[PDB]
C-alpha cells in the first residue's frame, strides 16, 4: 500500500 | 620486572616520615637503580633496532608516461615495509610500555637528586658515614644554594673517619667531569697532565652525544586538550611528529654543554677543547698535532684572525710541505656534515609551516637560511640597536632610573591616552591607558561572548565563526584587537627583544544572588601569574608547576555596567592593598608578570564582567601554537587566491 | 541531481558546509515538508561529490610530480633525505589546498563521511521522490540504495511495491555510475553481437579509465585518525598506517561491477580473457599474446588459458613473433605488484604489530 | 562481537547507616590499562596501610552517578595513589558506553588520584577526558538503592554510606565481555 519510509533523526 | 621508580620512591617517602631508616635507604637504592636500568634498556634497543634493520634508498623514480600513479604507489610501499619492520622489533624487545612513563612532578624530584638529601640522612642514622659523605657532596653539588648543606659537610668532614678524597660526584656525567679537571690543571699551568684528560674528554664527548641522540623518540607532545581536536591526515601527521623529534636532537648539544655550578652552558664547547688543546700540545713540544688541532679548529670558524696568526707562526716554524699534509680530524667532519644538514631542514620547516627554530650554534653559516628570514632577522637586528640609542640619549638627557629609562612609550596609534602612570601606581612596571578601542568594538566582542557560550580563545572564535554560530566581523575584530594590544604594550616599556603570543581568552563572569549568603570569603587569592606565592615566608619558587615563561600580563575591559569586580595591586604579604583601578570601557591594564606584582580581583556583587586577558613572552621557543592556525585561517578566510581550476 | 554539475564552475550560490546543508535537509524531513528537503538533499550530494573531486585532483598535483636530486653529500645520509622528501610533499600539499573553493569551507566530521560513503541519504531521497510525484526517480533512487546493500528488509518491500507500479518497469538506472562500467556493458554487448572492433575499442578505453579510478581510491583513504594513546615515534607512526591499510585492503572489491545482482569476480583478469579473444579473431597475435600471459598472471589455475598458451607458443615462427611479445603489460605487473604487496604487508601487521587486548564474547 | 579482557575482580559490600544493603563485584581490565587496575587493586587490599576500607560515598548526584573514594578527608578534596600523589592519563581505548562503567575522576589533565565514579546513564561528553577501567559485574541493584538515597544541595547524602569491606577475587582465566549496558534484570 504504502512504501516504509526511515524515521527522521533530527 | 623492575619497579618503576615512583613506586619505590613513595615507599621511601612514606619509611622517612614513620622514621625507618633501612627502609629508606633499601627503598632509595632501588629506586636509583631502577631508573638507571630502564634506561639503559630504552637505549638498547633502540640502538639494535636501528642497526638490524637501516634504511633502504631507490631515489631513481621514474615519472613514466601513463606509469607515474603505481610507481607513487610502489615507492611508498617500500618506505612503509621498512618502517614496520623497525616498529615490529622495537616492540618485542622493549617489553611492558607502561613502565617508561612518569609524572613530571617525579621527574622534577629526580632533577634534583632528592633521594641523596634522605640518604645522606639515613646513613648518618645508622652510621655509615662514608656513604653519607658520598651522597652530602653529591647533593651539594646539585644545588649550591644549600647552607645547610654546607654545615653539614663541614661537621661530617671535622669528624675522624672521612678525608678529602672521599667526595666523589655520583650522579654528574663523565666527559664533563674530565673537561673540568683538565681545564684546572691548564689553569694552573701544568700542560703535561692537561691532554691526556682532554682527549678522554673528547672521545667521552662523542660518545655521550650519540647516546643523548637516541632518546629524542618519544610521544608527540600535544599542548593540553587539543588531541581531541587533532586532524592532521597521515603524511601531515608524520612530519610534525619528525620535525619534533629533530628539534630535540639539535637540542641535545645545549643540554651536554651545562653543569649545575653554572647559571649558563659554555660556549663554544667543542671548538673549546680544541682551542685548549693546541696550546696545551704547542707548550709540550708536539708540533704536529698542534698544527692539526689549529687546522681542526679554522674549519668551525674560518675566519678567525687569532687561530690564523697562531698557525701562520706554526707553519713558519714547521716547514711547507708537512703542513700541507695534515688535515682536520674526521670525527669533527663528521658531526659538522650532519649538523649542517639538519639544521637546513629544520629552518625550511620554520619557514614554511611556522614551527620555530633557535639555533644552538655560533658557527653556522649564512647560506643555510632562507632569505625571509634572513631579512627578519636584519630587521630585528636594526630595531635592537635603535632602541639602544635611544635610550643612550634619554639618559644623557638625565628606581627613578628605572621608573624613566624604560617606562615612558610613544603609544603609537590615535586616541589612546596615559591615564595613570607607574608613580601614581606606587610601583615598577605599571600603567593604567585608556580609549584602547571604542564603544561600537565592545558591543561587537560583547556580542561574540554572549552568543558562543567562558573562555573562548581568538582560534576557536575562527572556527565558530567559520561554522555559522557566531557573526565572522567579530571573530575578525578579536584578531586585530588582540594584535593591536600586544604592539602598543612592547612599545610602551621600551623592549629591544621581540614579545611573543602566550595564551589569551575571552571570558565573563556572571553574579548568582541566590548563592550569596554569609559569603565574607574572598572570591580570589592573591597570586603572582609567575610563580607560587609563599605567603607565609613571603618568598616565591619558580617551578615547573607554575608558568615561569610568562613576562607581561595585560587586561582589557569592554562594559562598566555592574557594580564590584574592582582589580588591586597588593603587597607581598597578601593584605595591605597598593593601588585599585576602577574597570570600565576600553580601559587597559598593564604589568610585569614578576614577583614584583601581585594582585588579585574582587568579587562581582551583581551584573556582567567581561574582558580579555594576555599574557606574552620573551622566549621564542614557548609561543603559542594556536596562533599559526589562526594566521592560517584568517589569511584563507579574507585573502582568498584561486589556483586556475582550469 | 547530477545534471547541473561541473567542478570547474561550481556556483557559489550554494557553497555550504556538508553538515548544514545534510541537517537542514533533515530537519525539513522530520517537518513534513518534501520540496524543500529534495532540494537540500540533492544540495549535500552535489556538495560531497565536489569534495572528493576536489581531493582527487589536489593528489594528483604533489604525489605524482618528478623529484629533486639533492646534493651528493645527503647521499651519504638515507634517513634524511627519505623524511625531507615527505616534508617536500606535505608542503605541497597543504600549499595545493588553499587555493580550491571546497577546502575554504568548514570540513565534516567522520562520522558523517562514513554515512555519505555507506549510500545512506539516498535512502530519505527516494521517500522524499514519493511524496513529490516523482516515481522515476523514486525508483531510481530504490535501486541505487539497494545495490550497495542487499540485505536490507525495509528496501525490499519498497522495491517490490515500486515494480509492482505500471510503467516503471524501465526507470531502473544507477545514479552513483561510473565511466568504466557503462564501457565494460558496451563492449561485452558488443562482443556477444558477433563483432570485433567495436568490443576492442571499448575495453581498450575501459581499462585505463578503471587503473585511474582505482589509484584515486587508494590515495584517498590515507585520512587522520582519532587520538587514543601516547606512543612512541615508530610504535605510533606504525599505528596510524594500519589503519589507513585496513581502508587499502578494502579498496579493489568496491569498485567491481554489479551485473544482474551479483559482483563480478576477476574484474581485471576478465576484461584481459575478452581482450585476447577479440585479438584472436582477428588473426592479430601480435597483440593476443601479451594478454594472455596477463590473465595467467592474474589466475595462475585456468587449463584453458595455458593450452592457449602452448597453441601460441608453438606457432611462433609461422606468424613471426619474438619473445618480446611474450611478457605481461607493464600496467598489469603494477596493479598486480600493489595489491599483492598491500596483502602481505596486511598479514605480516596481524601478528607483530596489532596488540591482544580483546577477544571474542561467549 | 569483541570485548575487553578482564583478569582481576574486587568485591565491596556497603552499608547504609545500619542496614547492609549487598555486595558488588568489579571487573578491572588489566591488559588494556595496567598501573590504573594496580593502583585501584592496591588500594582495595589495603597491602600498604592505607586504603579503601571505612571510606564513604560523597556525591550522589541523581540519575548521573555515585563518586567516592576519598579516605583522607571527607569532602572530595583528598586521597592519594600508590605512585605518590597524582599520576598521568594513561590510554582513552574504551569509553561509557551505559550504566555500570567504572572509571577514574580527575580535577584536569594528570591528575589520577583515588578517586572513581560508577556511571548510572549513558555519559558520552566525558569521552576523551577520563579513563575507563573497569565494569560492574553483580549487584547492579544494590547500585541503584543507592543511587536513590536522599541527598541535600551539596549532594552529601544525609545517612551515611560506608564501604564496610572490600577484597580481591582472582581470575584463572580471562575472559572478554560486551561493550554494552550491564546486568539491570
Ligand atoms: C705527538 O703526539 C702523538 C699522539 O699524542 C704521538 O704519537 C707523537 O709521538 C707525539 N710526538 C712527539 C714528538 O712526541
Ligand atoms: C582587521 O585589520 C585588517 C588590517 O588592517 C583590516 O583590513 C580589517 O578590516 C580589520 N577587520 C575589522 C576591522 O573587522
Ligand atoms: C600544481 O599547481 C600549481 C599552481 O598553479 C601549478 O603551477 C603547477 O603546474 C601544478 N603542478 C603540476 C605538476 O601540474
Ligand atoms: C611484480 O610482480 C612480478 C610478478 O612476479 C615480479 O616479477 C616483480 O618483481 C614484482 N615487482 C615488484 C614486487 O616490485
Ligand atoms: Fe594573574
Amino acid at each position: 500500500p504504502g512504501p516504509i519510509g526511515p524515521p527522521g533523526p533530527r | 620486572g623492575m619497579v618503576t621508580p615512583d613506586l619505590l620512591f613513595a615507599e621511601g617517602t612514606a619509611a622517612y616520615a614513620r622514621g625507618d631508616w633501612p627502609g629508606v635507604v633499601l627503598s632509595m637504592e632501588r629506586a636509583l637503580r631502577s631508573r638507571a636500568a630502564l634506561r639503559a634498556l630504552r637505549l638498547r634497543c633502540r640502538t639494535q633496532c636501528a642497526a638490524d634493520f637501516p634504511w633502504e634508498l631507490d631515489p631513481d623514480w621514474s615519472p613514466s608516461p601513463a606509469q607515474a600513479s603505481g610507481a607513487a604507489a610502489l615507492r611508498d610501499l617500500s618506505f612503509f615495509g621498512g618502517l614496520l619492520r623497525r616498529a615490529a622489533c622495537l616492540r618485542r624487545c622493549l617489553g611492558p610500555p607502561a613502565a617508561h612513563s612518569l609524572s613530571e612532578e617525579m621527574e622534577l624530584e629526580f632533577r634534583k637528586r632528592s633521594p641523596y638529601n634522605y640518604l645522606q640522612v639515613a646513613y648518618f642514622k645508622i652510621n655509615k658515614l662514608e656513604k653519607a659523605v658520598a651522597a652530602a657532596h653529591t647533593f651539594f653539588v646539585g644545588n649550591p644554594e644549600h647552607m645547610e648543606m654546607q654545615q653539614n659537610l663541614d661537621y661530617y668532614q671535622t669528624m675522624s673517619g672521612v678525608k678529602e678524597a672521599d667526595f666523589k660526584d655520583l650522579e654528574t656525567q663523565p666527559h664533563m667531569q674530565e673537561f673540568r679537571l683538565g681545564v684546572r690543571l691548564y689553569s694552573e699551568e701544568q700542560p703535561q697532565e692537561a691532554v691526556p684528560h682532554l682527549e678522554a674528554a673528547l672521545q667521552e664527548y662523542f660518545v655521550a652525544y650519540e647516546e643523548c641522540r637516541a632518546l629524542c623518540e618519544g610521544p608527540y607532545d600535544y599542548d593540553g586538550y587539543n588531541y581531541l581536536e587533532y586532524n592532521a591526515d597521515l603524511f601531515q601527521a608524520i612530519t610534525d611528529h619528525y620535525i619534533q623529534v629533530l628539534n630535540c636532537k639539535q637540542n641535545c648539544v645545549t643540554e651536554l654543554a651545562s653543569h649545575p655550578s653554572r647559571e649558563k652552558p659554555f660556549e663554544d664547547f667543542l671548538p673549546s677543547h680544541y682551542n685548549y688543546l693546541q696550546f696545551a700540545y704547542y707548550n709540550i713540544g708536539n708540533y704536529t698535532q698542534a698544527v692539526e688541532c689549529a687546522k681542526t679548529y679554522l674549519l668551525f670558524f674560518p675566519n678567525d684572525e687569532v687561530m690564523n696568526q697562531n698557525l701562520a707562526y706554526y707553519a713558519a716554524m714547521l716547514g711547507e710541505e708537512h703542513t700541507r699534509s695534515i688535515g682536520p680530524r674526521e670525527s669533527a667532519k663528521e658531526y659538522r656534515q650532519r649538523s649542517l644538514l639538519e639544521k637546513e631542514l629544520l629552518f625550511f620547516a620554520y619557514d614554511v609551516f611556522g614551527i620555530p627554530f633557535v639555533d644552538p650554534d655560533s658557527w653556522t653559516p649564512e647560506e643555510v637560511i632562507p632569505k625571509r628570514l634572513q631579512e627578519k632577522q636584519k630587521s630585528e637586528r636594526e630595531t635592537a640597536v635603535r632602541i639602544s640609542q635611544e635610550i643612550g640619549n634619554l639618559m644623557k638627557e638625565i628606581l627613578d632610573v628605572s621608573r624613566l629609562t624604560r617606562e615612558g612609550g610613544p603609544l603609537l596609534y590615535e586616541g589612546i591616552s596615559l591615564t595613570m602612570n607607574s608613580k601614581l601606581l606606587n610601583g615598577s612596571q605599571r600603567v593604567v591607558m585608556d580609549g584602547v578601542i571604542s564603544d561600537h568594538e565592545c558591543q561587537e566582542l560583547q556580542r561574540l561572548t554572549n552568543v558562543a557560550a567562558y573562555g573562548v580563545t581568538v582560534f576557536k572564535a575562527l572556527k565558530l565563526g567559520q561554522e555559522g554560530k557566531v557573526p565572522l566581523q567579530s571573530a575578525h575584530l578579536y584578531y586585530n584587537v588582540t594584535e593591536k594590544v600586544r604592539r602598543i604594550m612592547e612599545s610602551y616599556f621600551r623592549l629591544d627583544t621581540p614579545l611573543y603570543f602566550s595564551y589569551s581568552h575571552l571570558v565573563c563572569r556572571t553574579a548568582i544572588e541566590e548563592v550569596q549568603a554569609e559569603r565574607k570569603d574572598d572570591s580570589h587569592p592573591v597570586h603572582v601569574d609567575n610563580c607560587i606565592l609563599n605567603a607565609e615566608t613571603l618568598v616565591c619558587v619558580k617551578e615547573p608547576p607554575a608558568y615561569t615563561f610568562r613576562d607581561y600580563s595585560a587586561i582589557l575591559y569592554l562594559n562598566g555596567d555592574f557594580d564590584g569586580g574592582n582589580f588591586y595591586f597588593t603587597e607581598l604579604d597578601a593584605k595591605t592593598v597598593t593601588a585599585e583601578v576602577q574597570p570600565q570601557c576600553g580601559r587597559a591594564v598593564g604589568f610585569s608578570s614578576g614577583t614584583e606584582n601581585p594582585h588579585g580581583v574582587k568579587a562581582v556583587t551583581r551584573g556582567q564582567r567581561c574582558a580579555i586577558a594576555l599574557w606574552f613572552t620573551l622566549d621564542p621557543r614557548h609561543s603559542e601554537r594556536d596562533r599559526v592556525q589562526a594566521d592560517d585561517l584568517v589569511k584563507m578566510l579574507f585573502s582568498p587566491e584561486e589556483m586556475d581550476l582550469s | 541531481q547530477y545534471e547541473r554539475y561541473s567542478f570547474r564552475s561550481f556556483p557559489r550560490d550554494e557553497l555550504m558546509p556538508l553538515e548544514s546543508a545534510y541537517r537542514h535537509a533533515l530537519d525539513k524531513y522530520s517537518g513534513e515538508h518534501w520540496a524543500e528537503s529534495v532540494g537540500y538533499l540533492e544540495i549535500s550530494l552535489r556538495l560531497h561529490r565536489l569534495l572528493r573531486d576536489s581531493e582527487a585532483f589536489c593528489h594528483r598535483n604533489c604525489s605524482a610530480a618528478p623529484q629533486p636530486e639533492p646534493a651528493a653529500g645527503l647521499a651519504s645520509y638515507p634517513e634524511l633525505r627519505l623524511f625531507g622528501g615527505l616534508l617536500r610533499r606535505a608542503h605541497c600539499l597543504k600549499r595545493c589546498k588553499q587555493g580550491l573553493p571546497a577546502f575554504r569551507q568548514s570540513q565534516p566530521s567522520r562520522e558523517v563521511l562514513a554515512d555519505f560513503q555507506r549510500r545512506e541519504p539516498y535512502k530519505f531521497l527516494q521517500f522524499a521522490y514519493f511524496k513529490a510525484n516523482n516515481l522515476p526517480k523514486a525508483i531510481a533512487a530504490a535501486h541505487t540504495f539497494l545495490l550497495k546493500h542487499p540485505d536490507d528488509e525495509m528496501m525490499k518491500r519498497n522495491m517490490a511495491y515500486y515494480k509492482s507500479l505500471p510503467g516503471a518497469e524501465d526507470y531502473i538506472k544507477d545514479l552513483e555510475t561510473k565511466s568504466y562500467e557503462s564501457l565494460f556493458i558496451r563492449a561485452v554487448r558488443a562482443y556477444n553481437g558477433e563483432n570485433w572492433r567495436t568490443s576492442i575499442t571499448d575495453m581498450e578505453l575501459a581499462l585505463p579509465d578503471f587503473f585511474k579510478a582505482f589509484y584515486e581510491c587508494l590515495a584517498a583513504c590515507e585520512g587522520s585518525r582519532e587520538i587514543k594513546d601516547f606512543k612512541d615515534f615508530y610504535l605510533s607512526i606504525a599505528d596510524h598506517y594500519v589503519e589507513v591499510l585496513e581502508c587499502k585492503i578494502q579498496c579493489e572489491e568496491n569498485l567491481t561491477p554489479v551485473i544482474g545482482g551479483y559482483p563480478v569476480e576477476k574484474f581485471v583478469a576478465t576484461m584481459y580473457h575478452y581482450l585476447q579473444f577479440a585479438y584472436y579473431k582477428l588473426n592479430d597475435l601480435k597483440n593476443a599474446a601479451p594478454c594472455a600471459v596477463s590473465y595467467l598472471l592474474f589466475d595462475q589455475n585456468d587449463k584453458v588459458m595455458q593450452q592457449n598458451l602452448v597453441y601460441y607458443q608453438y606457432h611462433r615462427d609461422t606468424w613471426g613473433l619474438s619473445d618480446e611479445h611474450f611478457q605481461p603489460r607493464p600496467e598489469a605487473v603494477q596493479f598486480f605488484n600493489v595489491t599483492t604487496l598491500q596483502k602481505e604487508l596486511y598479514d605480516f601487521a596481524k601478528e607483530n604489530i596489532m596488540d591482544d587486548d580483546e577477544g571474542e564474547v561467549v | 562481537k569483541k570485548g575487553p579482557k578482564v583478569t582481576v575482580k574486587v568485591y565491596f559490600d556497603l552499608r547504609i547507616g545500619d542496614e547492609d544493603v549487598g555486595r558488588v563485584i568489579f571487573g578491572l581490565f588489566g591488559k588494556t590499562v595496567p598501573k590504573t587496575v594496580d593502583n585501584f587493586v592496591a588500594l582495595a587490599t589495603g597491602e600498604k596501610g592505607f586504603g579503601y576500607k571505612n571510606s564513604k560515598f560523597h556525591r550522589v548526584i541523581k540519575d548521573f552517578m555515585i563518586q567516592g573514594g576519598d579516605f583522607t578527608r571527607g569532602d572530595g578534596t583528598g586521597g592519594k595513589s600508590i605512585y605518590g600523589e597524582r599520576f598521568p592519563d594513561e590510554n582513552f581505548k574504551l569509553k561509557h558506553y551505559g550504566p555500570g562503567w567504572v572509571s577514574m575522576a580527575n580535577a584536569g589533565k594528570d591528575t589520577n588520584g583515588s578517586q572513581f565514579f560508577i556511571t548510572t546513564v549513558k555519559t558520552a561528553w566525558l569521552d576523551g577526558k577520563h579513563v575507563v577501567f573497569g565494569k560492574v559485574l553483580e549487584g547492579m541493584e544494590v547500585v541503584r538503592k543507592v543511587e536513590s538515597t536522599k541527598t541535600d544541595s551539596r549532594d552529601k547524602p544525609l545517612k551515611d554510606v560506608i564501604i564496610a569491606d572490600c577484597g580481591k577475587i582472582e581470575v584463572e582465566k580471562p575472559f572478554a565481555i560486551a561493550k554494552e549496558a550491564a546486568a539491570e534484570n
